[PDB]
């Protein structure tokens, strides 16, 4: 067994607040990714990744000097929650901080790299101060937030390591740590008559006012010495959907970010916008590079920019799906493309640089399955509202929809070779056929055997028959041209996948209880049954055109590669963050391109020339 | 450089026809509402 | 060259006629867009650019529901003028749709009626989808019927209405607003069939295998009878029977005219494929209680006449065979001047499967049109209701406050008072 | 396209009908900017009838905000959602009215009215279709029960085919914070019952009550306490701005409700209310949310349902769901319950679908009760008036601004009317 | 389709509930969250029987929780299935009962039944076709005693036509650790004897003795004998979840084993229980569990059947096996005890056989037993009643509340009402 190479990493969490980070040394991007979290160099696009946490990070914390990197987790109600302490040098966890229940909202370093403070969920709704020496240090919890809504975002001092900051809904609090007694002491702060909701906090380096992002629009100012608001926001042209990202530069003024997508450069008083640029999506995330002539914008969208601030150009940089990948497909005849589909969006991928080149987007609603048609001219794609629908491959444009193809919606579908039939797959249990015609889709059979959903349709070479992967644990093949099934395949297994040996006389099937089994196609019968996996199930599987080598994916995180007779792992890859759907080698066995049910695709090298 | 479509259409999750799905699991039901004198129904 | 006008007035009747004018365009190969790729002559106009456009009237009061066509799948199939729409509702009143908002649009409505009407080559009569229960469905439906046969003299009226259930009730004014209606069509329309809401309910639950059905079932199930009904002007067989005579000999007295209806085989598709689709069954199915489309005990009362509308591929011997059985069976009872009673109507198209529906694939198919008189049964519950009520005047003042007088009320009880009459004295033997 | 007018009048009116605005600018995707930002184009489809459009593609709120003290306006302005509202709809006097109902009625209520009535019928102006009227108050006070009850007379006296939706928080005994709640409470429902069509009544204690048991809420303050009644308040007209199965508009309830002209004081309810622990482990189905909607323990007014006998219901949904299950056991609770109904009314109660329930939630049920054990709420105020008229207490704050002892007299008689008409159906 | 509400009232249930809904979560694959992890789906297809579903695959227990202290509340939250419960089945008071059976029945425990009823009926109109209800509970104490027949009063007369399964620990003659102990019996079996179709006994010093003697256990903490006692409550409903060759259901067994309308006090037991040591030195067959069956260490109460006579005897049986082996070794052994069975019935075995068998156990069977040697079990109780009630010692406390001198006697001759009936048919 050895390591399987990866090539080159595509995704991005957008979701969570101030995400993207950037590493002191201005060479290094630190940014999370479902469970695991990443490192990306700037320049040389090397990747980096950190192993640990039990579900996918919420919070993340980046020292001064860069030499303890900090992030928590989410975990179900009732359960515990994860803090890890990291190096940026050597990639270790030092130890782990699991005292708030549910999930860890913020986090923050100490200037002088000397405590740390947290800050806790909606369960817990408390406080509690870490010293980095000991790595296992508790000051005290004070409950935060008091009777009214709580606080979401903490940030700690710019010059001093004694006093910080708790906004949230219509709270606002200065405490205040004395390190002898090792108490922290709370002053609520008084705001007159205002009452506003906060997003964002943002200091400054000379620790006289620090901002704040409310949800009405207004930016709203307060001094700690004095206890009291200082100043309002703007009284005309308001910011659309609150401030959900606000930066303060080390000489003055503000970088604020609103929920629309609009970027504006203002200084208090007045908070008249300079220079504007408008962005893609609600914007989560403003951090700067060095000195601040050049920064990063991260958003919600995860569409990660770089803005100049000399002359604010913005230059797109990465994308991916926000929500969960769902399918991947490789064009026939070539490699150089895939198309990958989730909720909302529909992408076309260039493989050799990970550069995207078309969105189609029907808002609101999830697009399971995607398929090619043979020819090449429409990109056939499931999706939840029970319509199936075609598009064209340049200009995206609405060929044909299928109105109430299935009760259920459309699970999974496939297309078959010459071009003219199409069938679909749904969670009613309902098999249809659809001939595909230049003015008309027609219906010609509907096939009712499965009480589940269709987890993957396959097809012959020669059309003669198809098989369909069921999560109710009956796998059944059909006759495509008599209409009517033959062998029917049993098992106590929840199926999520099938693949064709190329020779076609033996099918694989892969699921739930972990078993990848060998079927024959002459009688159902099972011969040869390997344990994939010993703790998480199979879900993605499938195999090359010579029937030598295959692969599988799932909850594991694992990229194993199978010898087709020997049965045996000849090759692991270990780089995902989220658990895998679909796998595709590519035509011409150069890459396996992997997709994860966080939002992020990885493509390895294939090992073997076969 | 992408080229993007826009469905004029916006629709909406809870403006769907089709068959209302069960609380339940279809493999299994929580509470087992059976088909008056014997039978499954079909999901 | 035969045509029918279709009038939906409501919010069932709109509802119903979304769930039925999607059947129209699939059988004859119409598209939603309104293009193809002489039958369809009965229920779609040629236009010179090759566009074909429904020969329906929507009419609503209240605009929330016609709102959902003009945006919805079929804004390009209707005529933008065919969809009618008021300001405000009625709101389970039946003066409210019959004598102050009622009275303002009922001159825009007749004008296309009149616009439609002229278009036609060949007119035989009209098809009208209300509800009994509603205050569009009761009072915009009772002053159109006043208005329409003083225009058009003597052309057929066949009513496909939504009759209250026995115990599943909606509304609270649902007594009042039945009572009224019956004032106005028993006299100004010919033939009226009826269903109800509880009886579809339970047929989509022991057939269909549904365990939840909605009104997207209910509308769909009904959108097939009136194409069964249809079906010998729409195509041809061994004999067909056309909407002038089944609406002539399934009315023997001018003041009994309510049939009912039913349809068969309901079958879902795992059923379908081990049971085995008979003519002797299927006819069989039509007379067993259970599967009535509404909640009444046929066995009480007697059928006076009945009607068959069978469809696909069936042969006419072996339907006489099918009738003879019926005719030796104890349970079914026949009155005694009607020694002649059964109909028989033969068509060559199969039905036809909708993308989305939940019926199976069959061969054939029949429909049954059953004058009986145990539906005395179920006008005498509800006229049962109305005497409870109207002893403490409840609900009067939003009455008499829109339009009407109190003497309708009393008078509007004497109408059915001798319509009920009217039933015992014609199922009694000579 | 049906448009309604909002009324805002009192301290308790004010805060309730400005969290009001919270809710159904969520539900419509409206920012507190004043754009639309939503998902949906539904929601766009029906945006005239809370709202009036704008220069710049901004919208604002059709709402009149009245009250004779500046003590709130200032609140309201300076809230999370108070930069929609328009500069020119607050209508506001100088000296408060002192929770006088003489005050608000007489000399302070006269002399506001002429600048309150010139935006109102100039906010009517600017309705293409007008719909009816709402209102947000409080009985125990001085400005809400004293003016609201003024304009009440005023505006029925120019627009009379309309229809009128008071929105009315009813003094409580235990929960009583003023000593002045029996004059003020008797002097308005004199009023109400002759020019207003329906009156839903909400208590202070009942709305404690669902946040200690139900939701599980330790700290019930004033900023969550506005929200159920907002809850409830939009779920009432939710046919009239989206689509549904079954469509019912405000005219569509009273007939079904009023049977008799002057029996239409009303309980609201809302109904998936569940706590934060009991979040996960609980089934959202339609035969669950039947079950707590007809219980005691979520009524939004301190009357006890068994202890009377209800006389007409309504249960208004939103949701994707099926009918007959909306129908199964809506049959059997009149069946089950077949005391607590009456005899003489078949199907007392009524259903309406939406097709849309309100974010963060998948389904919805809005209760409205006519029941005969309302007359338990008003026989409480009935009561203290007798035992404070006879000793003629607190009389000279009254007697000086305007009015004599005849009207004291009049209000309990037709109080003693009111009362006596419910027991004779039970 | 048959559905059981649990009840978990008294000290002594709780913690032996609380091991119970843990034996089989684990046997249904639901982890202590409540999301599904299992390996075949014959643990699926029936879990309706015990659990309800939550939106997104969820499962929750239909048990009721109730206690009048607190303490013991929160006891079972911390453990280790804790977080599967709701919490609106938590109900419970704020003052203890001091083991008071007219405190837990009359004076403080009168204010709560409200509030554990409107819980309890909720669970049960959700329900389908209800079968019967299973309440935990002990002999000894005044919580689980004086207020646990106060629930089963208060349910038949809902529920007129349906079967109590009361799981009751009784109180043993060494292992007394109550000075009003016999008390608090005499008083609760004046209404199981009345009003419950099924009590199983329980006696503390049998589960001391197996576990000293089969299993040679050194410490034998409440953590294990707990163990034993739950491994019998899943054995007796196994036929009502899983699929067998002779099925069995709850009222299948009260017929079988009640031939009179006061002869329901059955003792449990269990079948493959054996040392460490003696894995390898054993040998797993049918004929070995029959043996097995009738030792006197292995029944669950103290009383020797040989002081006795045995009216019904069943045993169910999990795992794969042959049925020849299973119904003749029942023949078999009545013929060799021919005196100690009754002359009176015929074949007084009744059999079942399923097809699971427990996790890790390639086959395993429940024992339940009917004998009138039980009588040795209630004559004591009414002979340490008889002592202390001739002095009127610890009574003020009891006759303070509201019950007086006269209703001790009045159960006092039920008490011995009853064990003459053991000795009538015995003879
Ligand atoms: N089967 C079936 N019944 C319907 C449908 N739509 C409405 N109904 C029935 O119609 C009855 C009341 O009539 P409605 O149509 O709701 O009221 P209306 O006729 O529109 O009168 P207004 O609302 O005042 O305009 C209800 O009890 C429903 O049972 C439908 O689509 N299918
Ligand atoms: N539940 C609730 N009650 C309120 C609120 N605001 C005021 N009240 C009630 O209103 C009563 C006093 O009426 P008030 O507002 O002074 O009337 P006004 O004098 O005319 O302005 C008190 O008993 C409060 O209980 C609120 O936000 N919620
Ligand atoms: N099996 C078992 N028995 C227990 C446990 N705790 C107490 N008991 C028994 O319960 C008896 C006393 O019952 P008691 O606790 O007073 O009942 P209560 O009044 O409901 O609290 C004692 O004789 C113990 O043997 C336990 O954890 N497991
Ligand atoms: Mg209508």
């Amino acid at each position: 067994v050895a390591e399987l190479e990866l090539d080159a990493v595509i995704g991005f969490n957008g979701h969570v607040p101030t995400g993207l980070k950037c590493h002191p040394d201005q060479e290094h991007m630190i940014y999370p990714l479902g469970c695991t979290v990443l490192i990306q160099a700037i320049n040389t696009k090397e990747q980096n990744f950190l192993q640990g946490h039990g579900n996918n990070v919420s919070c993340l914390a980046i020292s001064r000097s860069g030499e303890y990197i900090a992030s928590g987790q989410v975990t179900f109600m009732g359960f515990k929650a994860d803090i890890i302490l990291w190096d940026y040098k050597n990639r270790e966890l030092l130890a782990r901080l699991s005292l708030h229940k549910g999930k860890i909202e913020a986090l923050a370093f100490s200037p002088n790299d000397l405590y740390l403070v947290s800050l806790g969920g909606p369960d817990d709704g408390s406080v509690v101060v870490w010293s980095i020496a000991k790595r296992d240090a508790i000051c005290g919890s004070p409950a935060a937030g008091l009777n009214v809504g709580n606080a979401t975002n903490v940030i700690f001092s710019r010059c001093r390591d004694e006093m910080f900051m708790t906004a949230g809904n219509g709270t606002i609090r200065v405490w205040e740590l004395d390190l002898p007694n090792r108490k922290i002491w709370p002053t609520e702060c008084q705001t007159g008559q205002l009452k506003r909701i906060v997003m964002s906090i943002g200091v400054d380096d000379d620790d006289s006012f620090f901002y704040l992002g409310t949800t009405t629009g207004d930016i709203l100012k307060m001094n700690p010495r004095t206890k009291l608001l200082t100043d309002v926001g703007p009284a005309k042209d308001k910011f659309s959907l609150g401030v959900s990202a606000i930066r303060c530069l080390k000489m003055g003024g503000l970088l604020v970010g609103s929920g629309a997508g609009l970027l504006v450069f203002c200084k208090s008083p007045g908070y008249k916008p300079i220079k504007k640029i408008q962005l893609q999506g609600g914007i989560t995330s403003i951090t700067l590079r060095g000195e601040g002539h050049q920064f990063l914008v991260g958003t919600e969208e995860s569409h990660i920019y770089r803005v100049s601030f000399t002359d604010f150009k913005e230059t797109l940089i990465a994308t991916c799906h926000f929500d969960a990948v769902e399918d991947i497909v490789f064009p026939f005849g070539t490699a150089e493309l895939f198309a990958t589909c989730a909720k909302k969006d529909i992408r076309v991928w260039h493989t050799s640089s990970n550069r995207e080149l078309l969105r189609i987007t029907v808002p609101n609603m999830t697009c399971h399955g995607i398929d090619f048609m043979r020819d090449g001219k429409s990109i056939i794609s499931a999706w939840n509202d029970g319509k199936i629908r075609a598009f064209a491959p340049e200009t995206g444009r609405l060929m044909y929809v299928i109105n109430n193809a299935h009760r259920i919606g459309v699970t999974a579908i496939a297309t078959t070779s010459d071009c003219k039939r199409v069938i679909s797959g749904g969670g009613e249990g309902e098999v249809r056929v659809w001939q595909i015609g230049c003015q008309t889709q027609k219906l010609e059979e509907a096939l009712k055997e499965h009480k589940s959903s269709v987890s993957c349709i396959r097809v012959k070479r020669n059309n003669e028959e198809c098989v369909t992967a069921s999560t109710d644990g009956t796998c059944i093949i059909w006759d495509l041209v008599r209409l009517r099934r033959n062998q029917m395949i049993l098992a106590n297994t929840l199926f999520q996948c099938v693949c064709y040996h190329p020779e076609e006389f033996q099918i694989i099937t892969s699921g739930t209880d972990r078993k990848i089994a060998y079927w024959e196609v002459f009688d159902g019968t099972v011969i040869r049954e390997l344990e994939g996996s010993l703790s998480g199930s199979i879900n993605g599987m499938d195999i090359t055109q010579e029937g030598v080598h295959f692969v599988t994916g799932g909850n594991d995180h694992l990229v194993k590669v199978w010898d087709y007779n020997e049965g045996e792992v000849t090759h692991v890859g270990v780089g995902h963050s989220g658990n895998i759907t679909r796998i595709r080698i590519s035509p011409g066995n150069q890459y396996i391109v992997s997709v994860s049910a966080d939002g992020a695709i990885l493509r390895w090298k294939y090992p073997y020339t076969s | 450089n992408i080229r993007h479509w826009i469905n004029p259409k916006k629709e909406s999750i809870h403006s769907i026809q089709g068959s209302i799905v069960s609380p339940h699991t279809a493999a299994t039901n929580g509470g087992y509402s059976r088909k008056k004198d014997g039978g499954f129904f079909s999901t | 060259m035969r045509e029918c006008i279709s009038i939906h007035v409501g919010q069932a009747g709109v509802q119903i006629g979304n769930a039925c004018w999607e059947l129209y365009c699939l059988e004859h190969g119409i598209q939603p867009d309104g293009q193809m790729p002489d039958s369809f002559n009965t229920f779609f106009s040629e236009t010179g650019a090759g566009k074909h456009v429904p020969r329906a009237v929507f009419v609503d009061l209240e605009p929330t529901v016609i709102d959902e066509v003009r945006t919805g799948t079929y804004r390009q199939l209707f005529h933008p003028e065919q969809l009618i729409t008021g300001k405000e509702d009625a709101a389970n009143n039946y003066a409210r749709g019959h004598y102050t908002i009622g009275k303002e649009i009922i001159d825009l409505v007749l004008d296309r009626i009149r616009k439609l009407a002229d278009q036609c080559t060949g007119l035989q009569g009209f098809l009208v989808f209300h509800s009994f229960g509603g205050g569009t469905g009761s009072g915009f439906t009772s002053l159109l019927m006043e208005r329409l046969s003083v225009d058009y003299g003597k052309k057929s009226k066949l009513e496909f209405s939504i009759y209250p259930a026995p115990q599943v009730s909606t509304a609270v004014v649902e007594p009042y607003n039945s009572i009224l209606t019956t004032h106005t069509t028993l006299e100004h329309s010919d033939c009226a069939f009826m269903v109800d809401n509880e009886a579809i309910y339970d047929i989509c639950r022991r057939n269909l295998d549904i365990e939840r059905p909605t009104y997207t079932n209910l509308n769909r199930l009904i959108g097939q009878i009136v194409s069964s009904i249809t079906a010998s002007l729409r195509f041809d067989g061994a004999l067909n029977v056309d909407l002038t005579e089944f609406q002539t000999n399934l009315v023997p007295y001018p003041r009994i005219h309510f049939p009912l209806a039913t349809y068969a085989p309901v079958i879902s598709a795992e059923k379908a494929y081990h049971e085995q689709l008979s003519v002797a069954e299927i006819t069989n199915a039509c007379f067993e209680p259970a599967n009535q489309m509404v909640k009444c005990d046929p066995r009480h009362g007697k059928y006076m006449a009945c009607c068959l509308l069978y469809r696909g591929d069936v042969v006419p011997k072996d339907v006489n065979a099918a009738i003879a059985t019926i005719k030796t069976k104890r349970t079914i009872q026949f009155v005694d001047w009607c020694p002649t009673g059964f109909k028989v109507g033969i068509n060559y198209q199969p039905p036809t499967v909708v993308p989305g529906g939940d019926l199976a694939k069959v061969q054939r198919a029949v429909c049954m049109l059953s004058n009986t008189t145990a539906i005395a049964e179920a006008w005498a519950r509800l006229d049962h209701k109305f005497d409870l009520m109207y002893a403490k005047r409840a609900f009067v003042h939003w009455y008499v406050g829109e339009g009407m007088e109190e003497g309708e009320f009393s008078e509007a009880r004497e109408d059915m008072a001798a319509l009920e009459k009217d039933y015992e004295e014609v199922g009694v033997d000579s | 396209m049906r448009e309604i007018v909002h009324l805002q009048a009192g301290q308790c009116g004010n805060q309730i009908g400005a969290k009001f605005w919270e809710v159904i600018s969520d539900e419509h995707g409206i920012d507190p900017t004043g754009t639309y930002h939503g998902d949906s184009d539904l929601q766009l489809e029906r945006i005239n009838v809370y709202y009036n459009e704008a220069t710049g593609g901004k919208y604002v709120p059709r709402a009149v905000l009245v009250d004779l003290e500046p003590g709130t306006m200032d609140s309201v302005r300076s809230g999370p959602f108070g930069q929609i509202f328009r500069p020119d709809n607050f209508v506001f006097g100088q000296s408060g009215a002192g929770n006088n109902w003489a005050k608000g009625h007489y000399t302070e209520g006269a002399e506001l009215v002429d600048s309150v009535l010139d935006v109102v019928r100039k906010e009517a102006e600017s309705c293409d279709c007008l719909q009816g009227f709402q209102l947000t108050h409080s009985l125990g006070g001085g400005t809400g029960s004293g003016m609201g009850t003024l304009l009440i007379s005023k505006i029925r006296e120019e627009y009379p085919d309309r229809i009128m939706n008071t929105f009315s928080v009813v003094p409580s005994p235990k929960v009583s914070d003023t000593v002045v709640e029996p004059y003020n409470a008797t002097l308005s429902v004199h009023q109400l019952v002759e020019n207003t069509d329906e009156t839903y009544c909400i208590d202070n204690e009942a709305l404690y009550d669902i946040c200690f048991r139900t939701l599980k809420l330790t700290t019930p303050t004033y900023g969550d306490l506005n929200h159920l009644v907002s809850a409830t308040m939009s779920g009432v007209t939710t046919c009239l701005r989206f689509p549904g199965q079954l469509n019912a508009d405000l005219r569509k309830l009273a007939v079904n409700m009023v049977p008799f002209p002057r029996l239409h004081f009303f309980m609201p309810g809302f109904a998936p209310l569940t706590s934060r622990g009991s979040q996960q482990y609980r089934a959202l189905t339609v035969p669950e949310l039947t079950q707590q909607m007809f219980d005691a323990k979520n009524m939004m007014a301190a009357c006890d349902p068994r202890h009377g006998r209800y006389l007409t219901v309504a249960a208004v949904f939103r949701g994707r769901m099926s009918m007959k299950e909306v129908d199964e056991q809506m049959l059997n609770v009149q069946n089950k319950n077949s005391s607590y109904f009456v005899e003489w009314i078949p199907n007392n109660v009524k259903t309406a679908v939406c097709d849309i329930p309100p974010r963060g939630l998948k389904m919805s049920a809005t209760f409205i009760g006519n029941s005969t054990a309302i007359q338990e709420l008003f026989k409480r105020i009935s009561e203290q008036f007798t035992a404070m008229f006879r000793r003629k207490a607190f009389l000279h704050w009254y007697t000086g601004e305007g009015m004599d002892e005849m009207e004291f007299t009049e209000a309990e008689s037709n109080m003693n009317d009111l009362v006596s008409e419910y027991q004779q159906y039970q």
